């Protein structure tokens, strides 16, 4: 053995249920409003489904310039009106 | 067919080459006092 | 609120946790249906 | 629904039901 | 002249320093507390 | 074995089998002309990279002409 | 030719399964 | 013949998007990675019985009733990699895992090939993700839809008269 | 408090995938 | 007595996780790897490097999540957070395909890491190093698909995605650009695989029907010791077997074992040799005499042929969406097609 | 002369000249067709 | 006895026959390269360093032999194209022979080596043992490398004593061995700047002799003495072969995306130059400025080098090969004669079409063309019941300026769609494929046959590396783990320290 409690041992005791009845729904629950509060799309960049293009376009944003790649996907974020 | 003409002397070379150099190995193995 | 081991039994464990995973799992495949990535 | 998911909970707990209340008082498990 | 990428460069540069010693430091400081039983 | 003129003059060279210094010796200073080489590394790597431009190094055939 | 020596190395290759087969060194117990 | 056999079935079938192709990949990588893994730990815990000047496989000798490796520091070794439970110390347990992991993943490659020959296919998911508006967003999924199509446009470029490819 | 390796290594883990498994779970509800 | 060493006796304790020196390297490095992965799958595009959704956020789904290449006007860019693209902008970054590099460059260095883990614990432990040696293959692998072969290629784009689709995408690219199915350093790199796997299959299958009756139980696996002396199965009944069957045998267990080793490994690393001509289009494409033969003789045709066909619609087919930083436009009328379809 | 010490006999046992000689003619047939073009 | 794969070992406490070895291996590379000069002397032909390079011709020696200075034949040519040169010894053919000579007297030594193996040299003056002492042997060694690294750059590159490099403009049209000052500033460590590379081998070289004199004054810490295990000389080459396989790895990098020791007049162009259409531009700003000054389209045209616009044509391109497509790019596309002119397409209409060029990845690629837009305007179809675009419905011509069709009009649509399919290819080139019986098909030059063997040969060597990194640090259990191994060192809870056995 390597001198921790085992596993089973752990998983099966009523302080590790207490603890964790708490501590797993709410990274749940904060897992669930990362995204439905929009707030995951805005971290990423990720397009919402209405921000994969602007109204009439049907050509990708695709990056061209490696050094201005910033700008340009900018650039394609003021087009979305 | 229009092949490449080292293809059969490289064919013949690849296998004689480290076949041979097996043979001479395991025939002195053989010779070897027991 | 005892460390002591074995207060709960490893079977009850086992298939509450079993069945949250199922539950997990048939929401992401409910999923595939339904909002993005349903075609529809 | 709420009624398939309900019908779910109730048919999936029975099993480990029998299971439980047979641990508890002993039974010929 | 200190361009945009060299700044760049010193900011990643420094950013591993500070992993590398603050990971060396917290082991360290642990192995000092947690020590081997031998005599 | 064999000594030879050429073998007598080398001999000094081939004397010292096994010798180190005490403990961990310059070991220190190793390791910062270690850490300065990796930097070094890294900055030439940047530079052929172009994720570090510096100012009158074009990094490219038409480099100076 | 070169069907030959398609054909050639595969009739070794052939011959060799023969001798690995019917003129191994025969396992002993020790 | 064999890769024109494969190139047509992805065409047809999309196996690669089938899920037992994938436990059958699941199956021969694991079983390469196991027959590595297996062969290396054996050879690392292999009882000193030789010299340098000679091959360590004559230390042991067909027949032998004696294990020719130490299986504790083979244990010992796998045990502290990972952690010790993911190790094996029963050498029947690994051996059967051995067996089945290969064998059950390549049973699904074939039930694969054997459904596909019923037109059970691969998953489909072309053009699955669509924007607000309902322009279709592609995904690695519609681009090898667009690989396939490549591959069922020119394959048998003198066979088909009528518009689907039905068998 | 007095934490371990082991300890420390289940959580690094397991404490993202219960956050990520939420997210994921939000998403199914996701409409274009 | 002095810190270097009550740092070694710590990194070195026996606990449920093994840490050591290497540990350093390779626990931050897999780590970030995988939440990478984790990561950029769950939550970033590929619109902007590739035109692709690629997360569950989007509505893909296990099979077509993938964290992208950046774009190929980034050439080879290390693509570093504070670099010149990104410029600091985590946001950006994730735009531009900057999770590629990261997943990359830590997934490589953890990789070394845990071959070091490999050769710490049997150093520690006492057993020869074979372990490590044998995952030689994977990191040739790795290197040479995930890192040689884009740096010849114009950009990272063209490198694997990490993704399951993207993967099949990979294969089917190869297929049809470079005919990799022709190579015969892939053809090495299949025989090693499917071999080992044989090796796997049939040794575990051959030792448990040779077991020793070492207990009274119908299930045979407590009716072993991990301490006893003897073999738990007959390696001369396993040996006669197959001597029987198909003609020869393994008689001697050592060579058995390094043979196992030998077969997979040795196939992962022809196939890596393949992928570094590969990064150069050095490709096992063509036969110039089967060519030149059919050029002629217009009823000539081979199974060699019919795949250069397929090739020719892969490329055709797939290159304007795969390859968007070109601008292919293929009018309907080129596109190859044979009758109908 | 007086002899090196350091010499060793070498030797290569049948099946390691089957399993070789299986090397080297697969490998020959894989190869050939490729050297031929 | 030995096994096959462990025969050399026999060398590892002979240091007198490993020297042999080494003489012999040295023997056998220099006479590679002897011979390989001269095969190559044997089948060079001189006579067109426009449009028949070295790198056209699968030359792989001499242009590293031009590249630091050897430039001549006794036979009175240059590869720059001059006759009447006097190259003194030092020619293609002194440098072969010289090569030759010294494989010769590196063999002779390698047999008295052999026999004179047991020399008083090699033996500890204590334990009487054979014993190299590889810590200060590593200094003499470094000293030297110093010292020889510093001469090339301070003395050869320079041309203070020596011929310098071959340098060129940024197009590969004037390349010439020249002397170089190094470089100082930042810029030196731009791979494409000359000056660096000599401004490193005087540097280097210092640091060098520096760091020989400490390996040669001071012995190794213990502690790294004994956890390197620096009295076994397989550590040592675990660690050159490492260091091997770096350096194998940058010279595949430097070759593959180009540098001031990889010259496109040497080597051929890059994929690269391809890729980002570096020739197409050039040519383009040259006729343009042309344009300007009032010179007619023919003119402007005509003033283009051959030399630039064979730079721009994809069967250069080192992404263009085949693995078993063997010998000179020559043997593909033909010994080239010279350039057709640049091909200008039009449509009925009198608007300049473009014919869309082939990416280094496709093995055959359409016939497409589109206006200065990237508006598709004509093809050649493929089904043709539906054809919108063919030549003889947009009625596609192609008009020449400068090269042999210079002022030539074509307007048949066989005659058109044939040139539309070679610009594909870029510039228009006519070919000898009689010659060498070519046959059509695209082969690397030598820098991507470099590029290939050593990229290849560096990830081989890593393997070399792991192994006997391996048998350095495992010598004690390489023949087996011990027979009486103590099981409480490998099951848990025994030992506070892994491997440890005062912590139990
Ligand atoms: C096994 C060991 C296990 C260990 C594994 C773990 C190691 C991980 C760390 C390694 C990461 C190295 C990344 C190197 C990035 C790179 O290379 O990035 C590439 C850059 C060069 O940049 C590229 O250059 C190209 C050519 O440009 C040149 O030419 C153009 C056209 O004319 C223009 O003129 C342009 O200005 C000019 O610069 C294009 O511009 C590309 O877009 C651009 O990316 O080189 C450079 O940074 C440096 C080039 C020299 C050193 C390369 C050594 C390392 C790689 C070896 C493999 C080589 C692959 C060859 C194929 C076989
Ligand atoms: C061992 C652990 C480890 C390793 C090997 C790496 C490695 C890497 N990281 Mg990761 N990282 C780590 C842990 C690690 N990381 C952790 C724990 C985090 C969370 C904070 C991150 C977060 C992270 C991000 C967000 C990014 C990286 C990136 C990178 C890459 C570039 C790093 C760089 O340029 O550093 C430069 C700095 C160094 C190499 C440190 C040098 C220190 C020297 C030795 C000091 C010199 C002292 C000298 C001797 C003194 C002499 C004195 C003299 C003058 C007198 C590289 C693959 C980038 C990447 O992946 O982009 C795609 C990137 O964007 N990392
Ligand atoms: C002012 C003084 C001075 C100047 C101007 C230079 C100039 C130069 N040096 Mg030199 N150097 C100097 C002093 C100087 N040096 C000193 C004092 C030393 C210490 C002895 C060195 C040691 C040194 C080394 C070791 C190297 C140089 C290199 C270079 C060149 C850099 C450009 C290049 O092509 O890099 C190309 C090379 C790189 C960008 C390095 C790549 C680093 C890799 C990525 C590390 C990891 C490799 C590993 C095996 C894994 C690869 C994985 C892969 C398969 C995916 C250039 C000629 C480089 C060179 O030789 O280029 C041809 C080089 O490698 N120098
Ligand atoms: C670094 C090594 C190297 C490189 C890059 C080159 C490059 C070049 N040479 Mg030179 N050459 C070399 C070394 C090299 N040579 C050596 C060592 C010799 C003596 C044999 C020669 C003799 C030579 C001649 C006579 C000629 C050349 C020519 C050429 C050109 C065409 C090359 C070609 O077609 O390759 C073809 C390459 C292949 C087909 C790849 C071979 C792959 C092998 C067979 C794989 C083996 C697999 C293995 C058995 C698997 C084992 C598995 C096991 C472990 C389980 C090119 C510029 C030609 C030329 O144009 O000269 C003017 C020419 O006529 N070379
Ligand atoms: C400087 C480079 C170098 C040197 C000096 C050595 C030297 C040694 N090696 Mg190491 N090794 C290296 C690099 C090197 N190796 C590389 C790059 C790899 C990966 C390919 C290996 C993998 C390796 C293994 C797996 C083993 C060794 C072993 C040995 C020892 C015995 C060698 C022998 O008797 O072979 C005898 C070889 C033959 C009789 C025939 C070999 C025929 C080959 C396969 C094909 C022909 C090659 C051709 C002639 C040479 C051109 C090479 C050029 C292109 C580079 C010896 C100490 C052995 C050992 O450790 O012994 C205890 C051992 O088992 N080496
Ligand atoms: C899979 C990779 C791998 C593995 C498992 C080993 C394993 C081994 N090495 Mg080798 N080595 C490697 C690759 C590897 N090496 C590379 C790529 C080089 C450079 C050429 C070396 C150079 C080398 C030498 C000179 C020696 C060894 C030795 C050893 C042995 C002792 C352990 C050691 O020294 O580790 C070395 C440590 C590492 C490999 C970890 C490196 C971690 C770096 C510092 C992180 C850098 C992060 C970076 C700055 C981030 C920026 C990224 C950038 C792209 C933006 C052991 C056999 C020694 C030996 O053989 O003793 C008998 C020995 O003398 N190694
Ligand atoms: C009961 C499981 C259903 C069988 C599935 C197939 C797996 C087992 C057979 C593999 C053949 C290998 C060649 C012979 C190898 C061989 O000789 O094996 C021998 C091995 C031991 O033999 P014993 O004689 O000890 O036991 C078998 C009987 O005698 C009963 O005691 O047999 C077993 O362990 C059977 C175990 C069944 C229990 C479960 C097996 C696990 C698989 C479950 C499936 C899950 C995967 C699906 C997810 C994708
Ligand atoms: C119904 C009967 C069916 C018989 C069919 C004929 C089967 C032929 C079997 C292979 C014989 C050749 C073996 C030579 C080599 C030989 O004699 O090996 C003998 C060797 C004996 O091993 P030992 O353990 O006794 O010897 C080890 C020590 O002596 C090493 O020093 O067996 C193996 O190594 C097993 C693994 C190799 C397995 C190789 C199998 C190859 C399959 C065929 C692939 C080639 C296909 C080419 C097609 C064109
Ligand atoms: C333990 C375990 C686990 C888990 C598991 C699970 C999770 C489970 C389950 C389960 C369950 C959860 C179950 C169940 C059940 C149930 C049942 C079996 C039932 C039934 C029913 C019935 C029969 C009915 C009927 C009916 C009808 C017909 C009509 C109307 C009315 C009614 C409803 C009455 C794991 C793997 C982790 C591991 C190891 C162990
Ligand atoms: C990138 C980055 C970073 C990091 C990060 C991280 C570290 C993360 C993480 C993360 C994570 C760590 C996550 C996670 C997760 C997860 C998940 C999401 C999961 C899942 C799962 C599942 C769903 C399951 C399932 C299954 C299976 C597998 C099989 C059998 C059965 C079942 C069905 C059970 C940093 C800041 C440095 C910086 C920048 C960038
Ligand atoms: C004795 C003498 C002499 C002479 C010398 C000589 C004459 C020599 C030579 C030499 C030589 C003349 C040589 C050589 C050599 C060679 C070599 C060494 C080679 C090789 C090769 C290889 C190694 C290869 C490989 C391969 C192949 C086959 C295929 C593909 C792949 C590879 C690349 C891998 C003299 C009078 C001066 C003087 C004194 C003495
Ligand atoms: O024959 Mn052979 O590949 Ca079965 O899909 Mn329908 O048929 Mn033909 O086409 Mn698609
Ligand atoms: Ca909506
Ligand atoms: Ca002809
Ligand atoms: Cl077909
Ligand atoms: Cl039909
Ligand atoms: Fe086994
Ligand atoms: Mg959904």
């Amino acid at each position: 053995t390597t001198g921790e409690r085992p596993f089973s041992d752990i998983i099966t005791s009523v302080r590790y249920w207490v603890i964790h009845s708490i501590t797993i729904p709410a990274l749940f629950i904060a897992g669930w409003l990362f995204v439905s509060t929009g707030l995951a799309y805005d971290v990423f960049g990720t397009p919402r489904p209405d921000s994969y293009y602007a109204q009439e376009q049907r050509s990708i944003p695709l990056v061209t310039d490696r050094f201005e790649a910033k700008q340009q996907v900018e650039t394609f974020l003021e087009q979305l009106k | 067919m229009e092949v490449n003409q080292l293809g059969l002397i490289a064919t013949a070379l690849f296998v004689l080459v480290p076949s041979v150099f097996l043979i001479i190995l395991y025939v002195q193995t053989e010779s070897q006092q027991k | 609120m005892m460390s002591e081991g074995g207060r709960i039994p490893l079977w009850i464990v086992a298939t509450v946790a079993g069945m949250g995973v199922i539950v997990i799992v048939g929401l992401f495949f409910y999923g595939a249906y339904a909002g993005l990535g349903s075609s529809l | 629904v709420i009624a398939q998911l309900t019908m779910i909970a109730m048919i999936g707990i029975a099993g480990p039901m029998i299971i439980f209340l047979l641990a508890v008082r002993r039974g010929n498990l | 002249t200190i361009t945009p990428s060299l700044k760049g460069f010193f900011i990643g540069l420094l950013s591993g320093a500070v992993v590398l010693g603050l990971t060396f430091a917290v082991l360290i400081a642990i192995s000092q507390i947690d020590k081997v039983q031998r005599s | 074995a064999r000594r030879t003129w050429l073998g007598d003059i080398l001999r000094p060279l081939n004397s010292e089998y096994g010798k180190v210094a005490p403990g961990w010796g310059t070991t220190p200073l190793m390791a910062v002309f270690m850490g300065l080489f990796l930097v070094f590394l890294l900055i030439i790597l940047e530079i052929y990279n172009s994720t570090l431009i510096l100012d009158g190094v074009n990094v490219s055939w038409k480099a100076l002409g | 030719m070169e069907t030959i020596t398609y054909v050639f190395i595969f009739a070794c290759i052939i011959a060799l399964f023969f001798f690995a087969i019917f003129f191994r060194e025969p396992p002993r117990i020790t | 013949g064999t890769f024109n056999f494969m190139i047509v079935f992805q065409a047809e079938h999309n196996i690669l998007m089938h899920p037992f192709h994938q436990l059958g990949v699941a199956g021969v990588f694991g079983g390469a990675l196991f027959c590595a893994m297996h062969g290396s730990l054996v050879t690392s815990s292999l009882i000193r019985e030789t010299t340098e000047t000679e091959s360590a496989n004559y230390g042991y000798k067909f027949g032998q009733e004696e294990e020719t490796y130490n299986i504790v520091a083979a244990h010992g070794y796998f045990g502290r990699l990972i952690f010790q439970y993911a190790s094996f110390n029963n050498s029947r347990s690994l051996h059967f895992f051995l067996a089945a992991w290969p064998v059950v993943g390549v049973w699904f490659a074939a039930l694969g090939i054997s459904t596909m020959a019923f037109n059970l296919n691969g998953f489909n998911f072309n053009h699955s993700v669509i924007d607000a508006k309902g322009n279709v967003i592609n995904t690695w999924a519609d681009i090898i839809n667009r690989a396939n199509l490549g591959m069922e446009v020119m394959h048998e470029r003198n066979a088909h008269n009528f518009p689907l490819d039905l068998a | 408090p007095i934490f371990t390796v082991r300890w420390v290594a289940v959580h690094t883990l397991a404490v993202p995938t219960i956050f990520f498994l939420g997210a994921i779970a939000a998403m199914q509800f996701i409409q274009r | 007595r002095g810190w270097f060493d009550i740092l070694d006796d710590w990194l070195k304790r026996d606990r449920f996780v093994f840490v050591g020196w290497s540990g350093i390297l390779l626990f931050p490095c897999a780590y970030l790897a995988l939440g990478g992965w984790l990561t950029g799958t769950t939550f970033v595009t590929s619109w902007y490097t590739h035109g692709l959704a690629s997360s569950y956020l989007e509505g893909c789904n296990f099979l077509t999540v993938a964290v992208s290449t950046p774009a190929n006007s980034m050439g080879h860019s290390l693509l570093l957070l504070w670099g010149p693209e990104a410029q600091g902008d985590f946001t950006r970054w994730c735009q531009l395909g900057g999770l590629w590099t990261f997943i990359a460059l830590h997934g490589a260095f953890g990789l070394i890491g845990f071959m070091l883990r490999q050769f710490e614990i049997a150093r520690l432990v006492g057993v020869r190093p074979y372990n490590a040696i044998a995952f030689s293959a994977p990191i040739a692998v790795f290197v040479s698909v995930f890192l040689i072969y884009p740096l010849g290629q114009s950009s990272w784009f063209f490198a694997p995605s990490f993704g399951v689709a993207a993967i099949f995408r990979f294969l089917l690219f190869f297929q049809g650009f470079h005919n990799w199915t022709l190579n015969p350093f892939h053809m090495m790199g299949v025989a090693g695989v499917l071999g080992g796997a044989l090796l796997c299959a049939i040794h575990g299958a051959t030792v448990e029907n040779t077991l020793f009756q070492d207990g009274e139980g119908a299930s045979t696996f407590r009716a072993f010791n991990p301490t006893q002396a003897e073999e738990t199965y007959s390696m001369v009944t396993a040996n006669r077997f197959w001597s029987q069957i198909f003609g020869i045998a393994f008689s001697n267990k050592r060579w058995l074992h390094f043979f196992m080793l030998f077969v997979p490994v040795t196939g992962l690393w022809m196939s890596a040799i393949g992928v570094v001509g590969l990064a150069l289009n050095l490709r096992s494409y063509d036969f110039i005499s089967q060519e030149i033969r059919a050029a002629e003789d217009p009823e000539f045709e081979t199974f060699y042929t019919k795949n250069l066909l397929l090739n020719e619609g892969i490329r055709a087919w797939m290159a304007p969406q795969d390859q968007p930083h070109e601008n292919f436009v293929f009018p309907e009328e080129v596109l190859p097609r044979g009758n109908a379809l | 002369m007086e002899p090196n010490p350091n010499r060793q006999p070498v030797e290569l046992n049948r099946t390691s000249l089957y399993l070789g000689l299986l090397l080297i003619l697969v490998l020959a047939l894989l190869f050939s067709s490729y050297f031929f073009n | 006895g030995l096994p096959w794969y462990r025969v050399h070992t026999v060398l590892i406490n002979d240091p007198g026959r490993l020297i042999a070895a080494h003489l012999m291996h040295t023997a056998l590379v220099a006479g590679w390269a002897g011979s390989m000069a001269l095969y190559e002397l044997a089948t060079f032909d001189p006579s067109d360093p426009v449009l028949n390079p070295m790198w056209r011709q699968g030359m792989f020696v001499l242009p590293f032999m031009a590249r630091l200075g050897v430039t001549g034949s006794w036979s009175g040519w240059s590869i720059t194209g001059e006759t009447g040169i006097d190259p003194g010894f030092w020619s293609f053919e002194g440098v072969a022979l010289a090569h030759i000579v010294l494989s010769g007297l590196l063999f002779l030594a390698a047999c008295w080596h052999w026999v004179y193996w047991d020399l008083e040299l090699f033996r500890d003056p204590r334990t009487g043992e054979p014993a190299l002492d590889l810590p200060k042997m590593f200094g003499i060694h470094l000293f030297l490398a110093g010292l020889l690294c510093f001469g090339f750059g301070a003395f050869h590159l320079t041309g203070l004593f020596g011929p310098g490099m071959w340098v060129s403009d940024p197009y590969g049209l004037t390349g010439s061995v020249q002397p170089v000052a190094p470089e100082w500033g930042p810029d030196g460590f731009n791979p494409y700047n000359p000056g660096g590379v000599v401004a490193h081998h005087i540097a280097a070289g210092i640091v060098g002799i520096i760091a020989g004199l400490f390996h040669i004054l001071v012995r190794p810490p213990q502690r790294l003495y004994k956890a390197l295990r620096m009295g076994n000389i397989e550590t040592v080459l675990s660690s050159s072969i490492a260091a091997v396989f770096f350096a194998a790895f940058v010279v595949a990098g430097t070759m593959w995306y180009g540098s001031a020791t990889t010259p496109i007049e040497l080597f051929g162009p890059t994929r690269y130059q391809w890729d980002s259409s570096y020739f197409q531009q050039e040519i383009n700003r040259r006729v343009q400025a042309s344009l300007a000054s009032g010179a007619t389209l023919e003119e402007a045209w005509s003033a283009i080098p051959e030399k630039l616009a064979f730079y721009d044509y994809i069967g250069n391109n080192p992404a263009k090969g085949g693995l078993f497509r063997t010998g000179p790019m020559n043997k593909g596309d033909g010994i080239a004669q010279a350039w057709k002119g640049h091909a200008v397409f039009r449509n009925k209409e009198g608007e300049e079409l473009f014919v869309r060029r082939m990416p280094a990845f496709f093995e055959s690629f359409p016939v497409i063309l589109t206006d200065k837009n990237g508006v598709v305007k004509a093809d050649i179809p493929f089904r043709r019941a539906e054809s919108k675009y063919s030549f003889e419905q947009q009625g596609v011509t192609v008009s020449f300026y400068g090269g042999e069709l210079n002022g030539q009009t074509f307007t048949d649509p066989p005659t058109v769609k044939s040139y539309a399919r070679k610009a594909i290819f870029g510039e228009i080139f006519e070919f000898d494929t009689e010659t060498l019986n070519s046959d059509g098909i695209f082969r690397t030059s030598p820098r991507g046959w470099f590029t290939f063997a050593h990229a290849v040969f560096a990830l081989l060597f890593f393997f070399g590396h792991i192994w006997h990194g391996a048998r350095t640090l495992f010598r004690d259990v390489f023949s087996g783990i011990d027979p009486e191994l103590s099981p409480e060192q490998v099951e848990w809870g025994f030992y506070q320290k892994v491997g440890d056995v005062t912590t139990r």
